[PDB]
Order: structure tokens, then sequence, then C-alpha cells
């Protein structure tokens, strides 16, 4: 078996929802923001946010809504996990002392069911009668919310429509009535439903069904005032109410897909909306008033506003504040104005909250020699795009360097005292024939700069056409000095071409220290590319040259130095080059049993391969030979998204379902097929999505009980460190997780051995070899009752005695000592 | 695709054994008692009467790669029968084949085992799966005698009597060479012919055909008298060399 | 010639790599140096020499090389390792190579599928499966790792190990549980023992509500423990769906908490109606009542499929990359 732990060394930062209202006080306005596990609680002044109260959950937000049914006071808050723990909460606080209180929890999860395509949606009655889930296609789970349903049951109504995209409650019905967009093999269509709570299905609706555009995305509910509701696609916006049916389509929404919206005024007056390319837009409607009295809708405008950070949830605060939560970059507060500024715009940026961003790649390097290491992230997408430089010093200082454009990968090369950075910006078809670029970016500002004028693949014969108005990927390599950040050269490569290997080191007998970049041709028609390149650089006197091009088969998607050898990952093969005195490569060795090698490491002579479904299999150099050798593999089936050695037989794998696991030689000669299998011994679930492992830690270098350490980035930003322990230090942290869990109220009561256990949508197993770092690190923070009452009944083994009764002051420095390692 | 397992009696005189100095004579002889050697200890162990001759055949088959000198036979007979057990799915573990051989045989015949009975079987067990080529499937004349049996009608008691008498000839064809000459379908048409000589029946008069005298060609097609008369002297041979009597 | 099999020797094979580990040994991904075409090699050590060859392989070879149908596995050729007393090599048996396998392609989740995708799968894996019970051969162990599918979208069923001949006339006994729990029929649960060719149904009953779900139907971890999750979808076991549970050794001694009602298609009402008449008749807790292999060919959902529109699904791409 093997013992390991891990640490959240920066929590996530990518807002992944943003809900108003009076959730605190019936008198104060609030915002709750919703990070990956993680619950900020703001309430709003004439200046910015005043934070009040932060909570963990052990669970993945997926909803998250306010609500406040008839006789409560204030707002209470509905949550739904991605494991499908819901819970009602409220807030209480009394003098200084802030707690969150559950009053209904349950898990809704069905024993059959397909999950959705758009995912999970949660919505809420106007008149807090029931909570609307969409879990699964073709079913429509209600949970009633009756002041009885403390376990939140629920029942299923059958839905005729298989393929939903958004749904939402409407205002203004004589029953709860649910509209929503769906698709069918004849287009899209927006149709009603009311839910009968006494009839516990599906009734007639109240207007009829409407074919809508083709790429309608979202359902927004009108109050009141109009009623009915608006559908927003990609190049139109409709209002549907019964007979009554405006259509806008102004030419400015069609440039970038609007992805978010809001209220501005409670009357449905004023909505806002957002698009990737980071546009604000004000959707208008103007009122018509008959001589009736009644209130109609005239007409639908759209009018820009300004640029903001690409922005996952868009709220409107008060005045012209304006909090923008951004996933894909940097989240703000921005002040709406009345007049615009000289250049047209009426938005002004307020202040600007630190999001690392998706962490694409990631390298450790001491720049200035402290005896500690820097963290490098390639972090953010698209005009976020940005490299930030992390140290410890109690908080982590982040330099921010903005790059306008996607960063893929990163590499220190010390000789040249620079980073090499591959990078991709998005160029638009245009009317030459060629195409443009949305806004300057870091490979259009280089000092210097060079373009691949390879001829490999100018034996075209390939049909490629191109319609004005596509989208297309340019692909760079950066030369960043290492303490101005400025770049220093671009080369951009072959049309069509994408990086997505790049690695720093000398080759063979080779003196020259190279940057090497492994791309794959990819044209839209290829499942799987089947052109490629390998290429040689040198960077010397500001000037970029290339040094030789290795033409191969497939896509270079990964590459590592070995032992004056280069290590390439092409399509299902793996390869091993030499670098021969005319400076050229020369295959060696291959190894083809992976279906896609996507993740390579290296140590010593060990190689390890990260498959796209095959897991991770343990290679092996003989030189005696001059070949590869299978020495084992994982068969249990896992979709990679990064790999890491921890130590000679320990291997650390990372799933795309959010889960860790640790393989390991069964170190059993008794038959060679027990070498050959790859036990897996430790699962556990960590709830975020890692792209890099990397060897390192970030401290000021008492030795700690854990050995080792490898940090990881995953997309909301949170980085983490996983370390070793021994099997003593194991048995005594897990005895005390299973006290301290015992102790510690959960948030929503969500039972802590569930949250991190092994979950994909087929499977679910007990966490194991694995310790949660954080909870052990909660031990801290615990009243003084509850921590004696952890440490009653326990005894240390395998150390200073076999049997040592522990204090609570004892546990007080362990704990303290295994925060110094993050 | 498929191996073909059927030689002609003139083949027969270039057997690995005949040509390793053993004569005609000697070669019948040891093929009949290694095929109710084989018949004797599956009897006594009660295995089906499919998983016995499954054995035998492989028996018959092996000595035609192979010279009795080289390979004693009830070392070959037990193997046979070990492997049978597992192909017909009546599986029995070596250890109870060679207590079994080791009753039915006296103190010389089971010297071929050697000092370690066990052993010297599963050993052979490699070289008869090659020899066999691995065509494990097997039919035997019994299934096809029910078969076309079963499309008789008419005077139950004389078709019962034929039946039976009939199956006596397959259990003594066990120990001929007629395996190894002759299609099982063939084997049960011959059965039939000579227990219906014997008994003085007209099977035609069961038949759907009851006007076509070649009775057997509606079972199998392409059969001359020729050769059911062939199959009927091998198998009465047996038995007047014998001094056994046909059943009747 | 093609039929002397046993005496040609691995060495004939570029060994890849190992796809992965079988019962009777290690199955070993290889390339014929002669023809090119790429093999899958599993090891049959009788180096043991407790019970010497296994049976399971006897069973494999035995029954494979009578089976011929497109959706079914074909043993190419047996091949072996370099005194035949001293010789303790290994055998190997050469099947086609499929590029992947069910559970995989599932288990990482890659893959979607379509209803026509859907319709193509169960059609030619109910074809083999009826070639088979036409040919009284039973398989028992049907599962997810061994259906075997390549690129172009052909199926093909495979680990024939623990199949055997089935008699009508003559039931004799059998073994009490042969296939995984999480596809083994209710029968088999309450020991059965005397199975019918409606064991194999079941489990692909079972495959095809998976297919729909991306998530096994029935997943437990004791056999008691699956008939309380069969029960509640398919219904509780009792004398009026299955007059004869009563003469079933268990059905006394494993009864589920409640007798539940049948809620199959309210529970699949996202399924298709004409697969979801198929699901119901396949997923029949009576084995005398379960529908046969020909007759879920000759149901709405399968018998109008065109087997010339393969449909390939949706494999390993650069996209999902
Ligand atoms: C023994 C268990 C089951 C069969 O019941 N496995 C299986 N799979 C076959 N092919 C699909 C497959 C499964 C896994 N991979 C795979 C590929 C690349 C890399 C990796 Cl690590 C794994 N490929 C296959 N072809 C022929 N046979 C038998 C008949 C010899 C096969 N047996």
């Amino acid at each position: 078996m093997s013992y390991n732990y891990v640490v959240t060394a920066q929590k996530p930062t990518a807002v992944n929802g943003c809900v108003t209202g009076h959730f605190t006080s019936a008198e104060d306005l609030n915002l709750l923001i919703a990070k990956n596990t993680r619950l900020e609680i703001y309430v709003v002044t004439a200046e910015g946010l005043r934070p009040v109260k932060e909570v963990g959950m052990y669970g993945k937000i997926a909803v998250m809504e306010l609500f406040r049914p008839k006789g409560e006071s204030k707002d209470l808050l509905f949550i739904l996990t991605a494991k499908y723990n819901a819970c009602i909460l409220e807030y209480k606080q009394s003098g200084e002392s802030i707690d969150i209180i559950t009053r209904a929890h349950g898990n809704v999860q069905d024993r059959i069911g397909r999950p959705s395509e758009t995912g999970i949606i949660g919505i809420i009655d106007p008149e807090c009668r029931m909570i609307g889930l969409r879990l699964y296609d073709g079913l429509f789970k209600v949970i009633p919310l009756d002041r009885d349903n403390k376990e939140l049951k629920a029942f299923n109504i059958r839905l005729e429509e298989l393929h939903v995209i958004d749904v939402k409650f409407l205002y203004g019905c004589q029953a709860p009535t649910i509209c929503f967009v769906y698709q069918d093999p004849q287009g899209r269509h927006v149709k009603t439903y009311e839910v009968s709570l006494r009839e516990k299905e599906f009734n007639k609706g109240p207007w009829k069904q409407e074919n809508v555009e083709a790429e309608a995305s979202m359902v927004i509910a009108v109050p009141e005032p109009f009623g009915g509701a608006i559908i927003i696609g990609q190049e139109s916006i409709t209002y549907h109410n019964g007979d009554k049916y405006l259509a806008i389509a102004p030419p400015i929404i069609k440039q970038s897909t609007i992805v978010c919206h809001n209220r501005v005024d409670p009357n449905g007056s004023r909505y806002l909306l957002g698009d990737m390319e980071g546009r604000l837009f004000m959707l208008l409607l103007e009122k018509e008033e008959q001589m009736d009295g009644t209130v109609t809708l005239k007409d639908l405008r759209v009018e820009l506003l300004g640029e903001t950070s690409i922005a996952e949830c868009l709220t409107y605060l008060d005045n012209g504040v304006v909090f923008v939560g951004s996933r894909l970059g940097d989240s703000q507060l921005v002040k709406l104005n009345v007049d615009s500024n000289e250049q047209g715009s009426y938005v002004v940026a307020m202040e600007t909250f630190t999001n690392l961003g998706p962490i694409v790649d990631m390298c450790v390097v001491d720049l200035e020699r402290q005896g500690q290491g820097q963290l490098v992230t390639c972090s953010g997408a698209f005009k976020e795009g940005s490299l930030r430089i992390i140290r410890n010093g109690q908080k982590l200082h982040i330099r921010t360097v903005p790059l306008y454009e996607s960063p893929r990968k990163i590499c220190y090369q010390e000789v040249s005292q620079c980073f090499g950075v591959l990078s991709s910006r998005i160029e638009v078809q245009d009317t030459s024939g060629g195409t443009t670029a949305l806004r300057p970016s870091a490979s259009t500002q280089a000092l210097s700069s060079s373009v691949s004028s390879s001829k490999l693949f100018s034996s075209s014969t390939a049909p490629h056409e191109t319609s004005f108005g596509e989208e297309v990927e340019v692909h760079n390599l950066l030369i960043i000095d290492q303490h101005t950040f400025e770049v220093l050269h671009a080369h951009q490569f072959l049309q069509n071409e994408y990086a997505l290997s790049l690695v720093s080191c000398k080759l063979g007998k080779d003196p020259n220290t190279y940057f090497i970049v492994g791309t794959a041709m990819v044209y839209p028609e290829e499942a799987e590319p089947k052109q490629g390149r390998i290429v040689v650089f040198q960077y010397s006197d500001g000037k970029l040259q290339t040094v030789a091009e290795k033409e191969v088969k497939g896509a270079v998607y990964s590459m590592v130095e070995f032992n004056g050898k280069l290590l390439a990952s092409i399509n299902s093969t793996v390869r091993l080059y030499e670098w021969t005195t005319e400076k050229e490569l020369r295959t060696e060795c291959n190894h083809y049993n992976n279906i896609m090698a996507l993740y390579l490491k290296t140590k010593g002579d060990f190689i390890l391969v990260g498959d796209l479904m095959r897991s991770v299999l343990l290679l092996a150099y003989k030189p005696m030979e001059g070949n590869f050798e299978e020495i084992a593999r994982d068969f249990n089936p896992n979709w990679m998204s990064a790999v890491e050695i921890l130590d000679d037989d320990n291997f650390l794998g990372a799933e795309n379902a959010f889960n860790l696991f640790v393989c390991q030689k069964d170190s059993a000669a008794t038959t060679d097929e027990e070498r050959q299998h790859l036990q897996e011994v430790g699962l556990f679930h960590l709830g975020e999505f890692v792209n890099v492992f990397c060897h390192g830690s970030l401290v000021m270098q008492t030795s700690t009980p854990t050995q080792g350490s490898v940090l990881f980035g995953t997309v909301n930003g949170m980085i983490g460190l996983v370390t070793s322990l021994s099997e003593s230090w194991y048995n005594l942290l897990l005895d005390m997780q299973n006290r301290l869990n015992k102790v510690i109220k959960s948030v929503g009561k969500i039972e802590h051995s569930f949250w991190r256990s092994f979950h994909t949508e087929r499977k679910t197993e007990p966490a194991t070899g694995f310790i949660d770092g954080d909870l052990i690190e909660s031990f801290l923070d615990i009243s003084r009752p509850k921590m004696q009452e952890v440490v009653a009944n326990l005894q240390y083994d395998d150390g200073s005695g076999m049997k040592r009764e522990a204090t609570a002051d004892d546990l007080i420095k362990v704990v303290e000592e295994l925060t110094r390692i993050h | 695709t498929k191996p073909c397992w059927y030689w002609d009696k003139k083949d027969l005189a270039h057997t690995p054994s005949q040509l390793e100095g053993l004569d005609p004579a000697t070669e019948a002889r040891y093929r009949r008692e290694g095929a109710r050697f084989i018949f004797d200890v599956g009897t006594r162990l009660g295995l089906h009467y499919d998983t016995l001759a499954t054995g035998i055949i492989y028996f018959h088959r092996f000595y035609m790669f192979h010279s009795f000198k080289q390979f004693p036979r009830y070392v070959t007979g037990a193997c046979c029968l070990f492997l049978a057990g597992k192909v017909e799915e009546t599986p029995k573990k070596c250890k109870d084949i060679i207590k079994t051989a080791r009753s039915l045989l006296n103190d010389v015949q089971f010297g071929q085992f050697g000092d370690d009975p066990k052993e010297e079987v599963m050993v052979l067990e490699r070289i008869l799966l090659q020899t066999i080529k691995f065509d494990l499937q097997v039919e035997h004349p019994y299934q096809f005698l029910l078969k076309y049996a079963k499309q008789l009608k008419g005077d139950k008691n004389k078709i019962q009597k034929l039946v039976q008498m009939a199956w006596t000839f397959v259990n003594d064809s066990l120990c001929t060479t007629l395996s190894l000459q002759w299609e099982p379908e063939i084997i049960a048409v011959a059965v039939m012919y000579l227990a219906g000589r014997l008994c003085k029946f007209e099977i035609q008069e069961w038949t759907s055909k009851p006007m076509y005298r070649r009775w057997w060609e509606q079972f199998v097609q392409d059969v001359p008298v020729d050769v059911l008369e062939d199959i009927c002297h091998q198998i009465l041979d047996l038995y007047s060399q014998g001094k056994q009597q046909m059943p009747h | 010639t093609e039929s002397d099999w046993g005496k040609r020797c691995v060495d004939k094979f570029d060994i890849i790599g190992i796809i992965g580990e079988g019962t009777y040994g290690q199955v070993y991904k290889a390339k014929d140096k002669d023809t090119g075409e790429l093999v899958a090699l599993k090891k049959v050590r009788l180096d043991n020499e407790k019970e010497g060859f296994p049976i399971t392989a006897i069973r494999e070879i035995k029954i494979l090389r009578q089976l011929i149908h497109r959706s079914v596995v074909n043993m190419k050729e047996i091949v072996t390792d370099k005194d035949f007393k001293k010789d303790k090599g290994a055998f190997y048996l050469v099947f086609e190579y499929m590029d992947h396998d069910l559970m995989g392609l599932l288990e990482s989740g890659l893959v979607h599928f379509s209803e026509d995708h859907i319709k193509s799968f169960m059609k030619q894996l109910m074809e083999g499966l009826e070639y088979c019970h036409k040919k009284n051969f039973l398989h028992r162990d049907i599962k997810c790792s061994n259906i075997l599918l390549n690129n172009s979208g052909q199926i093909k069923l495979a680990d024939f190990g623990l199949a055997r001949l089935y008699n009508s006339e003559e039931s004799r006994p059998y073994t009490n549980k042969v296939i995984t729990l999480w596809y083994r029929p209710p029968e088999l649960l309450l020991g059965e023992e005397r199975y019918t060719p409606a064991i194999d149904v079941w489990s692909c009953g079972c495959i095809l509500g998976e297919l729909f779900t991306k998530k096994p139907i029935f997943q437990a971890n004791l056999e008691l423990a699956q008939l309380e999750l069969i029960s509640r979808l398919c219904g509780s076991p009792c004398p009026a769906v299955w007059p004869d549970v009563i003469r079933l050794p268990y059905f006394n001694t494993m009864k589920p908490k409640k007798q539940y009602r049948r809620r199959l298609r309210e529970e699949f009402s996202f399924i298709p109606s004409a697969a979801l008449d198929l699901l119901d008749h396949m997923l029949t807790l009576d084995p005398s009542k379960r529908c046969t292999a020909e007759q879920t060919l000759q149901s709405d959902f399968l018998k109008d499929v065109e087997l010339s529109k393969m449909a390939p699904p949706d494999l390993p791409h650069w996209q999902d990359c």
C-alpha cells in the first residue's frame, strides 16, 4: 500500500456563479460568490464589497439561488452539489458569532438516468412553491418547498422533450409554469408547461410552441410588468408571450457569442448581456402603455456599454457598480456611467480580483537564487491570457504579465535568462483572403519576430476552403525575459500548425542549449492529426534560429529530455531520438501499444506514459539492447489529464472526473503478471481538474514528516501539493480524520467520507491512501472543547512508544508543522 | 481450415508402428488393447459413452503419427481419456485415472507408467494436443444411430432390437481402425445395415420412402453398398476371430 | 496446411504489448511478421501441472472453431514457444485484434452513443447470440469487457471460457453462478443451476439499458443486494409473475425488502418506445417468459436496422484530446 498527503496551497479563484439578495439580513444587500467548493458572502457598500463570511462545502457547487418563502424574514440559500447533495441554508449571527444553518438536506440522485448535455439546471418558483431540477434527459424533478420537507424529498415528471437547452420559471402565471428551449431533429423550439404539485404531472402550458433560432442558448424570465420570456441566441434576441412576438437581430451580437445575462431594473426594463470577447451590452425593453392601462412591450434594443473580463456570471449591485465574475480571467467591479468617456465607453474599472484562471501549464524556477522557488504559470485564455509569478511571503505574492492571447506551455531556459512560452491567438478570415487579429497581443508585440518557412508540408494538393468570418488559431513561440518579462522574440508557426509540446535542454554532445517544440497540423477534416513537426530552435543574441526539423506522421503531444536523448510521443507511438553530430534527430527505438500517448514523465531510465483511456504505463529504456520494455500497466480504464512520478515505485495520475489515483508496482515476483500489473493503491476525489504536475515547492528552505513535494495546477486556479508519508504517520492522521469528521459540522450536513470518495458516472469507491490535509489543518480552527474531544483515546504507534496518549496541545504542534509545507 | 482425419485401408500398411518392424497383427492387437483399456477405465469411473469414444478416437489418430514402440499404449490411453474428459465436460482428476488404471492392469502392464504414473501421463498431454492438431470436436456414430432411428416408424420392438444390436456394433467398431477410415455418419448407417441383415428386417418399409430399396441414401448421400459391406465384413471379422458371437 | 495447429512458432509474431490480463494467461497484442496483420495472443500455461491444459481454454478452442459468425470472435491459429518431458513452454491462441472494448469505451467516458449507433450494436450482438444459441451453446459470461468493437463499428463477442452446451430434453446439473453479478440474471441469484439460454438474454438487456444511461443498471456487491436493485426496477420475484419461482432453492431464503412493483417503463421513460419494449421483454423475471434472441431480432427496434449501415460510434479522436 502507499500513503500520501494532499493539501491546498491556493484556493480556487475562478468565479463559477454569483447571486444577489438579502441573505445575511433582511435589510442588507448581499453578494454571494461561488468558487469551486467555496462560498463567499459579501455585503454591498457605496465603495465596494465588505466580506462577512466564507464557508467551504464538501462538494462542487452546481446550483446556487436565493429565495424567500412566505413567513421568512430574509432570503434562504439553496445549493446543490455536482454529486447531487441538496440543502437549504440560513445565515445566523449572534453578536460576533457567525454560523451557517442547515435547514434541510438530502441527496437527489436517481438510480437510473442519463446526465443531460447542458448540465445540471436549478430554478425556483417565483412564489417559492417548489425547486425545479433538470438532472437527467427526459426527466424533470420537483422538490416542493413545504415546511415539512426537511429531507428534500422529490418526484420526477416524465418530460417528452429529451434534449433541453435551458429552462426557467415564469412570472405572472396562474399556476407554476416553466418555459424552456429544447432541441429535436426539426430544430430548436420554445415550449411551456404547467407544474401541478397536486397531480404531480405537467398540464398544457399557457402559450403555444414557437420555432426559434438554431443556436438559442439562454432563457430570460421577464418580470410581472411585461411577463413572458426572452430567448438569447447567436444572431437574434426574441421575446415570447402568448400572441406577442418581437425579434431584434443587431449585427453587433453576431461577432461574439453571448454567455451571461442579469437584470438591472427589477421591473424588467433593462437587462445586461456579456459575450466571449468581453463586450458588455444593455438590453432595453421599450414600454408602450395602452389606454386600457395595460403595459405592453413595444420593442427591444441593444446598446454597447464597454469591455469587461470574459464573464461567467454578471450581477448588478447598486448605483453603477456591476460585479463581473470571470472564470477565464480576473474578476472585477466596474462602474457604469450615464455619460461615455472620450473613447466612447460607459464602463470604467474599479477593482480587480486576482483569478489564476485556467492553469494550462506551469514550472518552478528560483529566479532570485533565494533557495526558495517561484511558480510561473500559464493562466487565463484569449484576452485574459497571462503569466503569473507566484512566491510565498502570511499570503502569496502574485505578479501578472498580460499576454492578451492564450498561453499553452512554459519552460525555463537559464542559460538564456528567459522563458519559452507557447501561445495561440484568434484571428478571423477577412476579405483579403488572409486573417486579421481582433486585438494586438504578445505574439504581435514582440521586439523581434520570425515566421517558419518550412517546406515540409508544401506538398499541398489538399482542399481547405475558408469562409469569411471563421476563426483560426495562430500559434507562436514566445521568448520572454526572466526579469522584465518583456516579449523578446515571437516565432509564428505554419498555417494550421498547433504547438503542443515544449522543452529546453542540451542533447548528445552538443553544448548548445535549445528550445524544442513539437507541433501538429490540425485540419478540420481530420479526426486525428496525421502530420507534425519536431523543431529545434536556438535563441542567441536576441534572435531565434531554426536549427533542425524532423517531420513526424502525427501529433507530438508530449516531449521530455531523456539522458541526452529526446523522448517524444507521436499519437500512439512513443519514440526516442538521438541527436547526431550533424545536428539532426535520429530515431533509436519505438513503443506502439498506446491508444493515444498524451503525457510523458521520466525518472532515470524509466518512463511513465499517460493514455487517453488506458490509464498509465511504466516503460523502461534498456541500454544494453537499445529499445523499450513494458514494465507494468494500470489495466483499470481511466481518462488521464496529467501524470507524475512520485518515486521509483509510486506513480500519480489525474482523471477527467476530478479524481486522483496512485499506482505502484506490485513488488511481487511470484508471477511475471504480478509485476506487469500496476495496482491502484490510492484513490481520492480532489474536486478539481489537474492540468499540470510539477516537482518543487515555494517554501523558503525542521524536517517535516512529509517527504517529497509535487505541485499541481487546476482549471479553476486551485494549486495543491502532494507529498508522501510513512505508514506510522498516515495511520495517525487517518485516525484523526475519522475523529475530526465526527466533531466538525459540515455545511449542508455532507458526509466528508462521501465527498472524497472516488467518483465516476459509473463507479464510486471509498478514498484510500490519501489524507485530506485541509481537514487535518482545520484542527487548528476548531474550538478547544472540540479539540480535546478529538484527542480522547488517541495512541501513537511504531515510534516513541507502541502506545502513546496524545494531548490537544501536542496535535496543535503536529498540525502546525504540517502547515509549513505550503 | 479443418484437418483431414480419414485414411485408406491400404495406408495402414505404413503407420510408424509398421515401419519400425511391428507386423499388422500386432498393431491391430495393440489398438484393441488400448481401446478396451480406455473403454474399461472410463466405464469404471462412470463416464459417458461419448467421452469414452472421444478418447478412443484420439488414441487411434495418435498412432497414425507415432509408433507403439516409442509411446506406451496404456499411458497414451490414459492421457487420451484424461483429455477427453475435459473436452466433453466429463472431467476427472489424473490421479483417479491412474488409480483406476492400476486396478485394471497387472504389474508388468503398469510398468509402462514408470516411476511416476501421473507425470508420464500429464507430460504426454502436450504431444497429444499437437498430434491431434487441436481439433478437439469429434462426432460419433451414436448420435446418428439415434437421429436416423427416430425417423423410422413401425414395430417399436423390432426397431429397438435393431438399435441395440447396432449400438453394440458401434461399441465394437471402436476397437477397429474404421474410425480412421470412414466418417461416423457412414458407421451409423453400416451398423443399421448389418443389424437389419442379421435380424432379417427390411428397413425401407419403416422409412418415409418404403419403395426406396436403398433406404440409407436419404440419411447419408453418396454411400455405395461397397462401403457398407466393407464395414460389415470388418465388424463381423472381429466376432469371428474372438470367441464371442453376434449379439442377436 | 492451414489446419495443422500447434506446430508454428510464436517467433512469427512481433509482440507489441500486453492489452490485458486473461484468466488462463495474459493477452498480448502483436503483429504477424509475414502478413503484417495485427493479432491478439492469449497465453495458455500448462506448466502448473495441477490439471494440465486449462479447461477454460479447451472450451474456447472447441467452441470457437465450430462457430463462424461476423459477430463472433475468430481464433486464427494456435502457436507455441520454441526432450518432450522437459518441455514446459506455453501455447498461444491467436485471435483477430480488436481496436477497443465496450467497458473501456464507457469507463473512459469518451464515447457517445446515438440511437442508430445502439441499433447497430444490439443487432450485431443479438445476431451473434442467436447464432450461438441456435448452435445450442451458452456464453454464460456476457459483460461489457467481453464485447469487442472495431473502429469500423463491427462488434464481435469473445471470452467463451465459461461456455457450455445446452440440452433442452435433458437438463443437467450446471454451475450455480457463472455470470458477473452486475449482469447476472435473477434465476442464477436464486440458484436455478439448470439455467436456460435466457441467462445470456438478461445480460444483453442490462447492456441495452447501460448504453442509454452510460452507467450500469444494476451495480451491487452482494447477491442479495443485486436482487433488491433488480426487484425495485423489474418487480419483486413472486409466484404471479414467475410461477416456478417457488421451486428455486433460495426463493424463501433471499427475499427483497418489499414486494416491489415493476417500474421499468417509468424509470426508463427517456428510452425510445421501440427500445423500451425490448428492454421490458429482455428484463423479464421469469426465464420462460423472457424473450429469445431471435425474438429480439424480430422487434420493431432491430428488425428494420440494415447492417450495411454499420454506424460506428464516436471513437477516440483529437477533439477529445
Ligand atoms: C481478455 C479480455 C478481453 C477479451 O474478453 N480483451 C480483449 N481485447 C481485445 N481487443 C480490444 C482491447 C481491449 C483492450 N485493448 C487495449 C488496446 C490497446 C492498449 C491497451 Cl492497454 C488495451 N484492446 C481482443 N482482441 C482479441 N482478443 C481475444 C479474443 C484474444 C481480445 N481480448
